[PDB]
């Protein structure tokens, strides 16, 4: 239960390509920091460096759509690599079932515009209906928008925690 | 501005060319004058119907704007 | 010896050798061991065997045949994973997770065959992982009851829930009908068969594991542990996870009245998730046991009663006896606010009322409910840790209006209309 | 062809028997003498089956004033009980009846036939009825679908009075006009693929017959049907393709790939019948296709496979969660089929099977179940249902894997 | 053609 | 036992209904589950209400479950010897 | 997406503070921070009194 | 009945329970001694049998237990013989069944006349597949692949490959006279080498009159390829170490056999004798007619071993003696099916390569790595399980029986895990498909 040395467990695996060890120690570390994701982590262990490393793995395992969700726990949401990992289509994760953990509007904007012109409808509709989201609503007060994007972030951790683990 | 052209409705199959079509509405069905366009469902039903049509012996389906116009 | 032992054994269960009845025996001997090793004596002392601290280290292979499709193994590996010792210093969060998980569907498989006389190994699994971290406690509390309000699993606590051929034959020479509207008839609807004092069993078991998880390990003769807040605010927050997930109205502030008629699509899911389920209530006291955490749970409070002002105020019934869940929800909200100190006890009492007065009284008190709760805050900040005994309390009296004035006017004039039959009940609602 | 090939001599046997069986006044087997044996309350299958066993050697001419004792009765021979033999013997004197006086025997085959519900059941069909409408040649009674002989007989009047509204058809058109041309042939078309699919629901095995199938009625009929449709298919491969476009109950599936040796024409629009936008008649194609490669292991036949493998992968990533798990719970089974049939799809195969089992894993972890497959990942064979749509794909990707690794190895 | 099994022997003229 | 008091007063045995004893036993059947320590269990099943409201052969069950629940073994330590 | 409504909207329409604003202001218009429906119409209103004929000049 | 076959094109099934099929084959049997008083009614109501059975396993396990103890009870009766007679035939066309064979049914003469058998195909289809032993290295590889799996088909179902002796005999007919270097160009004493380690598997049931002739055959080959290299015969000592190997277990087990073939041919033997003087066994042969204690201190460092240079070291020289000697590895299987479960990578390999060399020498003992194995497949180190799968094809090929639980987990941690076992998985399947079915 030392997140410290789970951190360098994972960089190891990380540095030596094995990414799906890689995932398992960064949250291992991550529910040793938050209990089992009850409580946002902590920034100064899942820095964005521990996050884009995050990034390298889920994209490297053909998982986008995991790639997408932890695109918008960096400080600054990087969309280029979001929208690039949702380009793929040769997807190894549940896919649309996880719009539900998206919290941007932005990301979801650009799943709608990707179904649509991929001519896939149905998973068009659910990104709509994603965005057309009450909580979702971008022009939210401030502590309802962290509000959805904390849940969504543990929801989106203990399913990754219960897959990896 | 008229937009004369239309989009495709294909998928482009991989290889991991070919195409699957997609759903379009009001493509005209022409269930009257193709068979392929029956559902399996409703064949029986709809045979004794175009039965009875070709014999001596879709419709009211008409746009909402058109549609009250008493004038 | 017995590491080496212990790993060849195990590495050929997990293959198809060592068929399952030598597996069961295998877990069943160790078992034994181990618990003879624990009831410590002469024995265990000159052998020093250690047969705790070897088994320990393969915990995480022996989770998975606690969910065997064989039943013998599935028992003889809980019951082994019961008494077994974790290991020296503390459990991997991977190892964690995977044990809980792992006792979690083994309690509520075992609930769903044997009942409450199969559980024990099973809770007493689930009571060791909880107090071993915060982080074990939260795990172990938020899948239990997860586990608990899922489609599969809710049964146990009460829950709810060719062709051408002969159509030719039926058929005259014009169709008649001009088409079938959807897939023709609908079906028979679904059925429910299931005793009520095996559900009552079942919850009890399930309660009596949350409570030993909740409570501190266990002076005066008389008298109960001290239930944990932390653990029932990770119960309160799951609850309210499962129920509806929150942030659309979730701070503990509660908003007007007429806020409810803006998330009235909410509050109806709310109150069909309650009605679905009956143990949300169940869970509701357990929660309301620690006083400051029934605060976290406000937004189920506040929907179930929108949900139940939306109703009371659309019942043309004269009385409330014909809205016989409605009005065994209202009696249960208010009491479940009373005992978690939502309310003081004078405006926590009307729920011995309802069952007499019409509709509009009922959406009048609850109503006051209402409009305490906006007056005062249901918030854990005023619950002060009075140290005397080791748990929170709430003085009303401090916030100033504690009795709740208008509130207490508003029921003694709903007394006083009904006085020829809310007689008796008058000393119930007395300021002093 | 086959009302006129049976008039063809196998050897003049029947002339001997005629000659030499006939002599000793047995033309006293009247047919009123027929009626009585029939209409006898004990039955008495001894003298029914002595008197049609006589009828035989007569020639057709001379069996015409017999045409109606042994139509009108035959309603009697559905009944359980009856001797093989006699039903057998019904079959071959309505066969040599079929020859010389057609019309008039179908017509009043039909009126026999009919489920006797009313009074006379209405016994008034007459060739017009049938003629604008065959299908109530398959209106008749219940218990001929396990009646092979009648069931014979059935079929016989089924497709000539398929052919009879086709010719009654242009017939009326012609009278009419003094497009249409469209709206006959979509008739004809929808007619004779209503006929195929009513015909395949017979084959089914209803609920009684769930309580051998080599060895019972059920497969003689369908062997029976299929032959038929055979013809049919022939005939008119329009049809074939029509049907299967609509589709038929994948059950069936096994019995008319194998008994209906025209349906390895199905290869050549299985890719046209993937393409649909319908879910069901993709399904629907895949299981054809998978049945079809076992039967016809032709490179065209493994093209087509490829071609399926390759559009299932592809819909994979098309489809949303509830629509994945309506497609993958039937088209699962069907990558068994065709491992068995091209160990060059091995790698393509399970390929395919670890990225759905993937997918169906993430899946699994983004909600509670009561099953969890994730932690099951070390349980043994399940060699061989309330659960939720997910771990139920889960466990069908398993088992085609080990139906895949026990065909391989076996 | 539907009448010929696709393994049957080849016509040739 | 104040409870198991409680109980016997409350019960009005012999009189009230078969449900009401059904419920009873049940509940004195789950209590008796619900304990830890062995004696608890004891007391609870000598208990004159106990006995009479349910069978001979379910109450034997219940304690003998409630006994292997926690088993008391012991074993050789002397190694073998045949000497 | 919440009713959040308050005294503040009785003010006058605000700016925005987007990409579109600039862009609204150097060709003579204006942006129209729209955050309620009464405040849509007023902001719909004045966009009517605004539709007029003329030319825009830079004065310096 | 024809109107149950009505209509099908018949170019390329009865359900009946134990007690019947019991009664059938005992009917079958009532039917051989009426008849007997051939084989030729016995194997025609064989497909009888086979139509009953419907290939259910169930099925053919419980007539061939039926079948063991109508063998035992009736002794050496006709009867006995006749149900040895079908028994040998249900094996032949069911040899899915992977029952040991017993010793009756080795004493048994008719398996090698005329008979049907369902595998043989197959097999033959190995044996001209690993004979081209062509000049490219995946190809070579293949042809490893082939060999060892006819060593394990060999001591698995030895007398499928019986009656596939004069196949092997007339495979080394062909590349006998060919010259020395093209012999070592194209790679032809590979392929001599590999039938010799099948042959002395395929011992003692390779010692019947049939198959004493098809030895007879393959040993004038193979004499007339050690007379043909009498000039360069000193480079296959080892080789020819192997062949007085076989040689020494010929005149154990079969000695007038082998003194025929010896005596018939008693010129080329002296002639080779004669011409090179360095053949000190061959003369030896003609006029007449290590352990744990040098193990025991590798073994001791290798129990004894804690860092990961001590287990370096001693894997490194247990490599080397292996590679000298490769049937000392039998004695560390125990040790090293513990340290192909060690953390550190490169022991780790070393261990799993030098128990895939040890029970590919041995086929019979890779059965034993089986716990261990699926334990590495299993094992949360992640690495582990990357190397179990790297290894899986070659693992899963030696061991078939159990190939079916092992690719069924490979295919279960590549999904639940994250890792892709396809091409591995499929590469195991399509070796053993062509093992099995086609």
């Amino acid at each position: 239960n030392n997140h410290s040395w789970l951190i360098i467990q994972a960089d190891i695996y990380f540095a030596t390509n094995q990414y799906s060890a890689a995932l398992h120690y960064y949250l291992q570390a991550g529910a040793v920091c938050s209990d089992f994701f009850n409580k946002a982590v902590p920034p100064d262990v899942y820095t964005d460096q521990v996050i884009k490393r995050m990034i390298k793995c889920c994209s490297l395992l053909n998982c986008h759509t995991q790639v997408a969700i932890l695109c918008q726990f960096l400080r600054e949401i990087d969309y280029k690599t979001a929208f690039k990992s949702l380009q793929e289509q040769n997807s190894h994760d549940a896919m649309d079932s996880y719009y539900d953990y998206i919290w941007d509007v932005t990301i979801l904007e650009y799943l709608t515009y990707l179904h649509h012109k991929r001519g896939e409808t149905d998973k068009r509709q659910i990104a709509i209906k994603a965005i057309g989201q009450t909580e979702l609503n971008a022009s939210n007060p401030e502590e309802v928008l962290q509000l959805a994007a904390q849940r969504r972030k543990k929801k989106f951790l203990q399913a990754m925690a219960k897959l990896y683990f | 501005v008229g937009k004369k052209v239309v989009q495709e409705t294909g998928i482009k199959v991989r290889s991991r060319g070919f195409q699957v079509a997609l759903l379009n509405k009001d493509l005209k069905p022409q269930t009257f004058r193709n068979a392929y366009d029956i559902p399996r469902r409703n064949l029986l039903d709809h045979l004794t119907r175009m039965r009875s049509n070709l014999l001596k012996s879709q419709v009211h389906s008409v746009p909402i704007a058109q549609m009250g116009n008493y004038q | 010896l017995l590491p080496l032992a212990f790993r060849s054994c195990l590495a050929r269960v997990h293959a198809g050798t060592l068929q399952p009845p030598f597996t069961a025996r295998f877990l069943r001997n160790l078992a034994l061991l181990v618990g003879w090793e624990q009831q410590g004596g002469e024995g265990p002392a000159a052998l020093g065997a250690h047969f705790g601290e070897s088994a320990s280290a393969h915990l995480s292979d022996l989770a998975p045949l606690l969910l065997h499709p064989e039943e013998e193994v599935a028992e003889a590996a809980a019951s082994l994973l019961a008494i077994c010792p974790f290991p020296s210093e503390a459990l991997s969060p991977s190892q964690l997770l995977g044990l809980v998980r792992a006792g979690v569907h083994r309690f509520f498989a075992s609930l769903r065959l044997h009942g409450p006389p199969g559980v024990a190994s099973a809770c007493q699994l689930l009571t060791r992982l909880s107090q071993t971290s915060p982080a074990g406690l939260k795990a172990v509390l938020q899948l239990l009851v997860e586990g608990a309000l899922h489609r599969g699993n809710t049964e146990l606590f009460g829950g709810q829930v060719a062709s051408l051929l002969d159509t030719n034959r039926r058929h005259i020479w014009s169709v008649f009908h001009a088409g079938v509207i959807g897939r023709g008839l609908k079906p028979p609807k679904f059925v429910q068969s299931r005793n009520q004092q095996e559900v009552i069993y079942n919850t009890q078991s399930l309660l009596s594991l949350l409570v030993h998880c909740c409570s501190a390990p266990g002076g005066e003769c008389w008298g109960a542990p001290i239930l944990s807040p932390e653990a029932a605010k990770a119960v309160a927050v799951t609850l309210v996870e499962s129920v509806c997930p929150d942030a659309a109205g979730a701070e503990l502030a509660w908003p007007p009245e007429e806020h409810a008629r803006a998330t009235v699509e909410r509050d109806l899911r709310i109150g069909r998730r309650f009605r679905e389920q009956p143990l949300l209530f169940e869970l509701l006291k357990l929660v309301a046991a620690a006083p400051p955490a029934l605060c976290y749970c406000s937004v189920l409070l506040r929907g179930l009663l929108a949900a139940l002002l939306g109703h009371w105020e659309a019942s043309r019934h004269p009385d409330t006896t014909h809205s016989p869940w409605h009005l065994e929800a209202s009696c249960t909200l208010v009491a479940v606010m009373a005992e978690g100190s939502l309310l003081p006890p004078a405006l926590g009492n009307m729920h011995e009322v309802f069952s007499q007065l019409a509709p509009f009284e009922v959406r009048l008190l609850l109503l006051s409910v209402w409009g305490f709760l906006r007056e005062h805050g249901p918030l854990p900040q005023k619950f002060i840790f009075q140290s005397e005994r080791g748990r929170f309390i709430r003085d009303f009296s401090r916030e100033g209006g504690g009795e709740g004035g208008p509130h207490l006017a508003v029921l003694h004039s709903v007394l006083h209309r009904n006085i020829d039959r809310l007689g008796l009940f008058s000393g119930r609602f007395q300021a002093p | 062809v086959d009302d006129w090939i049976c008039e063809e001599e196998i050897t003049g046997t029947d002339a001997l028997l005629r000659r030499m069986l006939l002599t000793n006044n047995a033309k006293n087997h009247s047919p009123k003498q027929l009626q009585e044996a029939f209409s006898a309350v004990p039955v008495n299958n001894t003298q029914v089956m002595q008197i049609i066993e006589h009828l035989t050697l007569l020639s057709a001419s001379e069996l015409i004033p017999y045409a109606e004792v042994l139509t009108s009765n035959m309603s009697q021979l559905l009944n359980s009980g009856v001797p093989r033999r006699i039903l057998q013997t019904v079959n071959k004197l309505w066969m040599v009846l079929n020859t010389v006086m057609p019309r008039r025997l179908w017509v009043m085959t039909v009126n026999a036939l009919q489920p006797s519900i009313k009074f006379v059941r209405q016994q008034k069909y007459t060739q017009n009825d049938l003629m604008i409408d065959p299908l109530i040649v398959l209106r008749c009674d219940q218990r001929v679908h396990r009646c092979p002989p009648l069931m014979d007989i059935t079929l016989h009047m089924l497709n000539g009075y398929l052919l009879a509204s086709k010719a009654y058809l242009s017939a009326h058109l012609k009278e009419t006009e003094q497009t249409r041309e469209e709206l006959k042939n979509a008739l004809l078309a929808a007619q004779d693929s209503a006929a195929v699919q009513i015909l395949l629901e017979i084959c089914l095995p209803t609920e009684e017959e769930k309580a051998d199938n080599l060895l019972c009625n059920l497969r003689e009929v369908q062997c029976l049907i299929c032959c038929l449709l055979h013809q049919m298919y022939i005939a008119d491969p329009n049809i074939a393709k029509l049907v299967h476009f609509q589709g038929y109950p994948c059950e069936l599936l096994p019995l008319t790939v194998a008994g209906i040796p025209s349906m390895h024409i199905c290869l050549d629009f299985i890719p046209e019948l993937i393409a649909q936008p319908e879910l069901e008649k993709q399904i629907f194609a895949i299981q054809l296709l998978s049945h079809l490669c076992i039967q016809y292991a032709l490179p065209k036949s493994l093209s087509v496979a490829r071609l399926a493998v390759n559009v299932m992968g592809t819909l994979l990533t098309v489809l949303t969660q509830a629509k994945r798990y309506a497609f993958f719970m039937p088209t699962l089974p069907s990558l068994v089929s065709f491992c068995r049939a091209f160990p060059p799809l091995y790698e393509d195969i399970m390929s395919l099977l670890i990225q759905i089992g993937q997918v169906c894993a993430s899946d699994v972890a983004t909600q509670t179940r009561d099953i969890d497959p994730i932690i099951t990942r070390l349980q043994q064979i399940k060699e061989k249902g309330s659960m939720d749509p997910d771990v139920q794909l889960c466990h069908c990707i398993e088992r085609t894997v080990i139906e895949i690794i026990n065909m391989s190895v076996s | 053609s539907p009448s010929y099994s696709p393994t049957s022997p080849s016509y040739s003229p | 036992d104040f409870l198991l008091e409680v109980c016997s007063r409350s019960v009005n045995l012999e009189k009230a209904s078969e449900s009401l004893k059904g419920n009873m036993a049940a509940f004195l059947k789950n209590v008796c589950l619900g304990l830890e320590d062995l004696q608890y269990v004891f007391m609870i099943s000598s208990h004159e209400l106990f006995i009479t409201l349910l069978k001979d052969e379910e109450r034997k069950l219940l304690v003998d479950q409630m006994r292997k629940r926690s088993p008391r073994v012991n074993l050789c330590i002397k190694p073998v010897t045949s000497f | 997406g919440t009713m959040s409504v308050e005294s503040e909207q009785l003010t006058g329409v605000p700016l925005d503070d987007s990409a579109i604003t600039p862009m609204c202001e150097v060709t003579g218009g204006r942006s129209y921070s729209v955050c309620s429906p009464r405040m849509l119409n007023q902001c719909l209103e004045s966009l009517v009194q605004k539709v007029q004929s003329g030319v825009v000049i830079n004065f310096e | 009945v024809p109107r149950i076959w009505q209509g099908r094109d018949q170019r390329t099934v009865l359900r009946v329970q134990g007690p019947e099929l019991i009664s059938l084959v005992e009917l079958i049997l009532a039917e051989a001694e009426t008849r007997s008083q051939a084989c030729s009614l016995i194997q025609a109501r064989l497909p009888l049998l086979l139509s009953c059975c419907c290939g259910d396993d169930e099925s053919v396990r419980k007539v061939t237990e039926h079948l063991s103890g109508c063998i035992q009870q009736w002794g050496d009766s006709v009867l006995g013989r006749r149900c040895r007679d079908l028994l040998l035939q249900l094996y032949l066309q069911r040899p899915e069944l992977r029952v040991p064979v017993p010793e009756v049914l080795l004493h048994s003469e008719g398996a090698a006349s005329s008979s049907v058998c369902k595998l043989d195909g197959l097999i033959h289809r190995f044996i001209t597949l690993l004979a081209d032993t062509s000049d490219s290295r995946a190809l070579e590889n293949r042809g490893a692949d082939a060999s060892m799996a006819c060593r394990k088909l060999a001591v698995a179902h030895p007398l499928l490959l019986l009656r596939h002796l004069p196949m092997i005999a007339a495979l080394l007919h062909g590349r006998t006279h060919l010259n020395f270097q093209e012999f070592r160009q194209q790679n032809h004493l590979s392929c001599f080498l590999h039938v010799l380690g099948l042959l002395e598997l395929l011992q003692p049931h390779v010692f019947r009159s049939e198959h004493q002739g098809a030895l007879w055959d393959c040993l004038l080959s193979f004499i007339r390829l050690l007379l043909n290299y009498r000039k360069s015969s000193r480079h296959l000592a080892a080789f020819i170490n192997k062949f007085v190997q076989f040689i020494h277990k010929y005149i154990t087990y079969n000695a007038p056999a082998a003194i025929s073939f010896l005596q018939k041919h008693a010129d080329p033997l002296h002639d080779l004798s004669f011409d090179n003087s360095d053949l000190v066994m061959l003369k030896s042969l003609l006029a007449g007619l290590l352990t744990a204690a040098e193990m025991a201190p590798y073994m001791k460092r290798l129990s004894r071993g804690q860092t990961v240079e001590d287990l370096l070291e001693v894997l490194s020289d247990i490599d080397e003696m292996s590679r000298r000697r490769p049937e000392i590895l039998s004695f560390f299987s125990t040790n090293l099916q513990r340290l192909m479960s060690s953390a550190e990578e490169c022991c780790r390999n070393l261990a799993f390569s030098l128990a895939l060399r040890s029970m590919q020498n041995s086929p019979s003992i890779a059965a034993a790595f089986l716990p261990t194995f699926m334990y590495c497949l299993g094992s949360q180190d992640f690495e582990v399980v990357q190397t179990a799968l790297r290894n899986l094809p070659e693992y899963a090929l030696l061991c078939q029986e159990h190939a079916a639980v092992l690719l069924h987990r490979a295919f279960l941690v590549g999904m639940y895990g994250q890792m892709d076992p396809s091409a591995q998985i499929s590469e195991a399947l399509r070796i053993l498909h062509m093992e099995a079915v086609m």
